[PDB]
């Protein structure tokens, strides 16, 4: 004769103090790539944001402004290669997030739920990624 | 409101949008008003962000207040920065053009 | 004993949460008892989630109906073993339960006025079998069970039933004739524990792995029967075993009878529609031990289909698409899965398969155990049971297709109705002796670390081959007294059991062997009551006594007829003991009910021929 | 004359103090066993070792009973064919970060508790009338239910759901969530407000992100992520 709330606190007292195990699961489940781009877009969205706050945090400490660093590196006469391979280090976590960003605002209308058609805007996501990316870095 | 949770949901989807409708345009309206509108959704939309990351992931009363308190730290500088340097240097958009010309 | 023993005390406690047990579980709270629900299963693994095809009542949805026509349907169905008085408040109160189940939230099928679907099903007629058809299986598509016993599950959690989930119970706790409880082990921590109270209520299922092929659970075995049988109780007709028609090849899973009632046709290895010759009025639609029958003889004789010329073909593809889509989604996946066939192509390999146990507790109409002395019922007090554990009679000799589910819910509702106008709640709970059940304890603890010849495996494999060669769809004599003897040595043999598991918790290696004890309680009445059983009714076929006997030869003008006596016809039921240290049977039997519970609104039927 | 199928399978024992988890390999002659892997587990228990423990009951993907972690994705144990490539061993764990009752067997209690917890039965304002009548519901308006109804609550999803994984003490996951949904759609319910306003906090419904590994994992073909978008769109829009 308990409630809902008395039976999860039960679970948790009577499992909690157990020798129970956990059973596995990263270390046993098997990936997708939804879930692999799932992980993608927390790491880019993260790694977004604490790029976006360490710019921000070296406009508020470095002694010098913007445009020095940029005649500094243009000074050190850089590779092309160098030159691209950066930009696009750059640009592609924005690319990736922006893109698989849309495609979350269209599962957030209720649209793209069936499996094969999540499958299906993940790699349409993939492709958009790797292209403006590589046009951008070209720029 | 008792609709907190759910008013929360539809603002970082309306937060989201903006910031999208924010990269075009950077990039055909460059400018102050682009900048600071910038400044401020990158800060809002990364700030609800990182908070889900840690609602995820963070537990007890005490972890959770430290790192949440420390999120709100990590955006009220993060958004003062960017309007600093919208204001005394060159500002995002000029930023972003003069990086990729070199 | 080295068991730490756990004493409860409630007015009522419910051994199942199956359809029966759940409507009897909350309905005893609603009236007001402190109710225990002691299950071996979570709930919503109940056998019951898996039933199909519908719940039948007279609601009136497709056609003008009239629960008489659906009571008549169910008496010449049971082949006048059923009891009629039972039989008249199953099927009265059939349009009400299935009402409840809808206001529960059942998510019924819909007709175009809003109103409950219902399908044709077999054996089903309007005007006392003269007037065609009937269509008042109500269904949720193919899946009504399913969605019975979540309904019902999701309505009980709104009242203060105690749940013991997962708890094996094992006796029942006597004294002086009456029920004082139940005594039962909890699987998940080991320990044993006693129910007291003043009522019990037995639903725990049927036994249908007593045989090698069933539609039935693994968890079909007959556990609340053999406490039965263990308390010195009878258990009523248990030679009548029903097999279903279609029970898909090879893996047994259930294919619904509502193919047949949507218009599935059954064909043999020469494409004939058999059943237009064996039924030719219901055709497919006949009853159910008609149909079995019909199959066997086409197998047997050299018209099996497959490879092997060893099963029959349930076509569907005929039928349009959205139909099967609509009213026939579960078995679609089924078929596919555990057949590989596409129903809308190619026909789905179907035969005979044990599916549900006519026999069951004796119990009256209101849902009380019964024991019969010198020719007279007497309730067994403090006892009751439902479902189909329980032998009420309603469905005699071979039950129609759809009535199960009805008397789950009926029934089970019928005991909660029955205490609450018997007993008040908080009585005083009835005093059992400081060691009662400790015989439990001590049968448990052997088998937990027995070490003989013979596994519990190869035991049960041993009866339900036995079962199944020896008392199939046609019996004869020496094939049933052949079955006999291999079954009382196998039973001596269990005292050659080796488990291998010593632990406590969650040891299914000796759980798996209290249901072994179980289910061969339950093989051997039932095999024991076919051999003596010398006649025909409904699901029980002699070829050495290929006529049913009844009181009188209603084949024929009753003016002028010599009465036969008790002894002398088979209109009877059997009741059925055994003496569990020895394993040998001993059979009564008491007459069948005739009356109903008012003529006048309810005619009694006399017996009859019966043809489909 | 015989194809032996190699299977490790995880082994704890709760009445051995101080047992560890372990694997345990066997071998199966897949000539002499059905084509699906609870018929191998059950003749795994009945030939070479009687110790080995697991839910199961229907044998048909009815029930829910077997549900487990097998070759890396949660399903039922008997509706899972079998994988007879010979060179490789299928891995058999229970279902994933769940405390182990023993062997396979998972303790889903809470999960059961969080079921309970968005009050799984129709409501109606006024109920003195139950009992009386069927009430009415549209062909249209049952169709809602397709998709929803048929969840046998074998906690596949739920347990396959990374934000369950790291918040299952407070996020119902998707079981319960569409279970939600299917009373919140149902057109005789007259609480779809009430139930709408249970979810408003951060935790029993927002922490699903959209992972979509529920719906890969349903052997019901049924689509949780899809249902809880549903209640998404609906949480925002109501009015109290
Ligand atoms: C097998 C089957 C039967 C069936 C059907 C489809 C299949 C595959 N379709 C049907 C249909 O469409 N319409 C209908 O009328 N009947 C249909 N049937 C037959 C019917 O489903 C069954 O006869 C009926 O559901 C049985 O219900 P009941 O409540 O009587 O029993 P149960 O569902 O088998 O549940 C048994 C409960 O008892 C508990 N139990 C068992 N042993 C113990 C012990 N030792 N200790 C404690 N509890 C025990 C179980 O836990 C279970 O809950
Ligand atoms: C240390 C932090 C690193 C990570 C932080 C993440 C920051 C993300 C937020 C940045 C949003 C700003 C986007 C602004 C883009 C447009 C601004 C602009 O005007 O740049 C011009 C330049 C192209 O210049 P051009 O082809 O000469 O034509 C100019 C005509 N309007 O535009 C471009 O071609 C460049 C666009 C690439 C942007 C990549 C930003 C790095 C991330
Ligand atoms: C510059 C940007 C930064 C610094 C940034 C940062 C972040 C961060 C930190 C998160 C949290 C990730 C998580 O919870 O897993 C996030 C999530 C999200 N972002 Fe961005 N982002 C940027 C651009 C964009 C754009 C252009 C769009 C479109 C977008 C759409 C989204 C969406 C829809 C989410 C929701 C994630 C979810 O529901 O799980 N973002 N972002
Ligand atoms: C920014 C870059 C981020 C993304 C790149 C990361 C790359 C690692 C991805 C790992 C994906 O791993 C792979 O995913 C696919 C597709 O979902 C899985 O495929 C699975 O699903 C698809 C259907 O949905 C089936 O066709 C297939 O038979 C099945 O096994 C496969 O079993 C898994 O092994
Ligand atoms: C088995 C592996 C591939 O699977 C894993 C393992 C660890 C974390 C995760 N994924 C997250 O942790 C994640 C990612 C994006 C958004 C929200 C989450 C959340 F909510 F926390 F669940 C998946
Ligand atoms: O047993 C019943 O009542 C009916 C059944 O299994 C079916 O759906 O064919
Ligand atoms: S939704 Fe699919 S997986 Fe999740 S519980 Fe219901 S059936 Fe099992
Ligand atoms: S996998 Fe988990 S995060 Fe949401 S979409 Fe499914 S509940
Ligand atoms: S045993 Fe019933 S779902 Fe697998
Ligand atoms: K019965
Ligand atoms: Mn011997």
């Amino acid at each position: 004769a308990t409630t809902a709330k008395e039976e999860m606190a039960r679970f948790w007292e009577k499992n909690t103090k157990s020798s129970r195990p956990l059973s596995p699961h990263i270390s046993i489940y098997k990936w997708s790539l939804p879930m692999a781009m799932s992980i993608t877009h927390r790491g880019t969205g993260v790694a977004l944001s604490l790029g976006v706050s360490l710019f921000s945090l070296a406009a508020l400490l470095l002694p010098e402004q913007f445009p020095h660093y940029v005649a500094v590196v243009k000074s050190l006469s850089l590779s092309p290669a160098l030159i691209y391979s950066a930009k696009f280090a750059l640009v592609f976590p924005l690319s990736y997030h922006t893109w698989n960003g849309i495609r979350h605002l269209v599962w957030d209308m209720g649209k793209g739920f069936k499996l094969s058609q999540v499958e299906q805007s993940g790699v349409v996501v993939l492709i958009l990624t790797l292209l403006s990316s590589a046009a951008i870095a070209a720029m | 409101s008792s609709k907190a949770a759910s008013l929360h949901w539809t603002s970082e989807r309306a937060v989201s949008a903006l910031l999208l409708g924010l990269l075009p345009a950077a990039y055909l309206y460059p400018g102050p008003a682009v900048d600071y509108s910038l400044a401020a959704a990158l800060t809002l939309h990364g700030h609800w962000g990182l908070g889900q990351v840690i609602t995820d992931y963070v537990h007890g009363d005490t972890p959770i207040k430290v790192a949440n308190t420390g999120l709100y730290v990590l955006s009220a500088i993060t958004f003062t920065g960017l309007c600093y340097f919208n204001y005394y240097d060159v500002g995002i958009c000029k930023a972003v053009a003069m990086l990729w010309s070199i | 004993t080295q068991y730490p023993v756990v004493d409860h005390e409630f007015d009522a406690v419910v051994v199942g949460a199956g359809g029966a047990g759940l409507r009897a579980a909350f309905g005893l709270s609603e009236a007001g008892f402190n109710t225990a629900c002691v299950t071996k299963l979570f709930p919503t693994r109940s056998h019951t989630v898996a039933a199909q095809g519908g719940i039948n009542a007279a609601l009136g949805n497709m056609e003008d109906d009239n629960w008489r026509w659906h009571f008549y349907d169910t008496v010449k169905g049971s082949d006048w073993l059923g009891d009629q008085d039972a039989i008249h408040y199953m099927t009265e109160q059939a349009p009400a339960a299935v009402i409840e189940l809808e206001n529960y939230g059942m998510p019924f099928s819909r007709t175009e006025e809003g109103k409950i679907y219902q399908r044709a099903f077999g054996g089903q007629s309007l005007q006392f079998g003269k007037g065609g058809q009937a269509h008042r299986c109500c269904c949720v598509a193919d899946r009504t069970g399913h969605s019975l016993l979540h309904t019902l599950y999701g309505r009980s959690l709104r009242y203060d039933t105690s749940y013991f989930v997962e708890y094996f119970a094992l006796d029942l706790l006597m004294e002086n004739g009456e029920c004082r409880g139940v005594i039962a082990l909890c699987i998940e921590d080991g320990t044993i524990h006693r129910f007291r109270a003043k009522n019990t209520v037995i639903a725990t299922g049927g036994y249908g792995r007593t045989y090698f092929s069933c539609t039935s659970a693994h968890t079909s075995t007959g556990d609340g029967t053999a406490m039965v049988t263990r308390a010195g109780l009878p258990c009523q007709d248990l030679e009548f075993v029903q097999f279903h028609p279609t029970g898909i090849y090879g893996a047994g899973c259930l294919i619904t009878e509502g193919c047949r009632g949507e218009g599935g046709i059954l064909i043999n290895s020469q494409g004939e529609r058999f059943m237009e010759r064996y039924a030719p009025v219901a055709k497919d639609l006949a009853s159910r031990d008609v149909v079995s029958r019909s199959m066997t003889i086409e197998i047997r004789e050299g018209r099996g289909c497959g490879p092997e010329k060893d099963h029959v073909y349930l076509q569907l593809h005929h039928l349009p698409p959205q139909q099967l889509a609509t009213r026939l989604p579960g078995i679609s996946e089924t078929a596919m899965i555990f057949a590989g066939v596409d129903v809308t192509k190619e026909p789905i390999p179907v035969l005979p398969t044990v599916h549900y146990n006519m026999g069951g507790i004796p119990t009256n109409y209101k849902g009380q155990v019964i024991t019969h002395v010198n020719g007279e019922d007497k309730v067994v007090p403090g006892l009751y049971a439902c479902g189909e554990a329980a032998s009420a009679s309603v469905h005699g000799a071979n039950r129609l297709g759809a009535n199960s589910l009805l008397d789950l819910v009926v029934f089970g509702r019928a005991c909660a109705l029955t205490i609450a106008e018997t007993c008040k709640p908080g009585e005083p709970v009835p005093s059992i002796k400081p060691n009662a059940g400790e015989e439990s304890v001590a049968n448990l603890d052997k088998l937990r670390f027995a070490d003989g010849t013979i596994r519990t495996s190869e035991a049960r494999l041993n009866m339900q081959k036995t079962m199944q060669s020896h008392a199939a769809v046609f019996r004869t004599g020496s094939i049933l007294q052949e079955g006999c003897e291999k079954l009382s040595q196998i039973y001596r043999d269990l005292a050659h059991l080796k488990t291998f598991d010593r632990g406590i918790v969650w040891n299914t290696d000796l759980v798996e062997t209290l249901e072994l004890q179980n289910l061969m309680l339950c093989a051997l009445q039932t095999i024991y009551g076919a051999e003596a059983r010398k006649e025909s009714r409904g699901a029980h076929a002699r070829e050495d006594y290929k006529l049913r006997i009844d009181e009188f030869d209603y084949s024929k003008p009753l003016q002028g007829q010599q009465k036969r006596p008790f002894e002398e016809h088979w209109r009877k039921h059997t009741l059925s003991y055994v003496d569990v240290k020895s394993g040998k049977v001993t059979l009564k039997y008491r007459p069948v009910i005739d009356r109903t519970l008012n003529e006048e609104d309810c005619s009694s039927v006399p017996p009859a021929i019966r043809s489909y | 004359t015989s194809r032996i199928k190699k299977f490790s399978i995880y082994r704890w024992d709760p009445d051995k103090p101080g047992d560890k988890p372990r694997m345990q390999t066997y071998e199966v002659d897949l000539n002499k066993c059905g084509p699906m892997v609870l018929d191998a587990l059950i003749k795994i228990k009945n030939e070479l070792d009687s110790t080995l423990t697991f839910r199961r009951s229907c044998r048909e993907g009815i029930c829910g009973s077997c549900a487990m972690n097998i070759a890396g994705g949660n399903t039922l144990a008997c509706t899972k064919k079998i994988d007879p490539d010979l060179s490789k061993t299928t891995k058999i764990y229970p279902l994933p970060h769940m405390y182990v009752v023993k062997d396979l067997v998972p303790d889903l209690s809470n999960f059961y508790a969080q079921y309970k917890s968005i009050e799984p039965y129709l409501k109606k304002k006024d109920e003195s009338k139950q009992g009386k009548e069927q009430y009415l519901q549209s062909i249209e308006d049952r169709q809602k239910l397709d998709g929803l109804y048929e969840c046998i609550l074998c906690a596949c999803c739920s347990t396959s759901c990374p934000s369950y994984w790291w918040n299952g003490d407070k996020y119902l996951g998707p079981a319960v969530l569409m279970q939600a949904y299917r009373w919140m759609i149902d057109s005789r319910d007259d609480y779809t407000e009430e139930r709408l306003a249970q979810l408003q906090d951060p935790f029993s419904l927002y922490r699903c992100h959209t992972i979509m590994n529920c719906t890969r994992t349903c052997p019901k073909g049924l689509n949780p992520g899809k249902a809880i978008a549903e209640i998404k769109k609906m949480m925002a829009t109501y009015k109290e």
